[PDB]
């Protein structure tokens, strides 16, 4: 998806 | 709309290129924690902060993230708090020019933050807002058009080569 984390980063 | 209380500039290059400059306008009436450890990071005055520290993640049409002066790839970095702290309110929505605290879950924010380029409204109470761009529009526009590789990261480095408190 358009996330925004900080050490895992997601779809 | 919350009130502009303090402004904040980064100086960018885009692999040592001057650009520009943004302008961050802080809500320090509405989430004064995380305007704290935000100008306090861009004055660095506690010895550590965003001077030098990368642009790591750009993505054309959503945002530019950065902020992670300690490894520099988004798994790190360090608020003035310590390593974490708490969310401070997370009822201000985004929109185009919000700068907001990255995290990875509930209260995890450290000094990663990000400018959106364009409505993210499916991050809303998700992660908290505590400031906009207020100059610098056009910058903010170079960066997150320069030419990128694997995940999302700029191909030049995108440094912010000076930054502080106006």
């Amino acid at each position: 998806x358009l996330l925004v984390t900080a050490g895992l980063v997601l779809a | 709309m919350p009130v502009v209380t303090d402004k904040v500039y980064f100086d960018i290059t885009i692999g040592d290129e001057p650009v520009g400059r943004v302008v961050i306008g802080l809500f320090g009436n509405d989430v004064p924690k995380t305007v704290e450890n935000f100008k306090q990071l861009a004055s660095g005055e506690n010895g550590f902060g965003y001077k030098g520290s990368i642009f790591h993640r750009v993505i054309r049409n959503f945002m530019i993230q950065g902020g992670d002066f300690t490894n520099f790839d988004g798994t790190g970095g360090k608020s003035i708090y310590g390593t974490r702290f708490d969310d401070e309110n997370l009822k201000i929505k985004h929109f185009v020019g919000a700068v907001s605290m990255a995290n990875a879950g509930p209260n995890s924010n450290g000094s990663q933050f990000f400018v959106t380029t364009a409505p993210t409204p499916w991050l809303d109470g998700r992660h908290v807002v505590f400031g906009k761009v207020v100059e610098g529009m056009d910058v903010v526009k170079k960066v997150e058009n320069t030419k990128t590789g694997l995940n999302d990261k700029p191909k030049k480095a995108v440094k912010i080569n000076d930054c502080g408190v106006l």
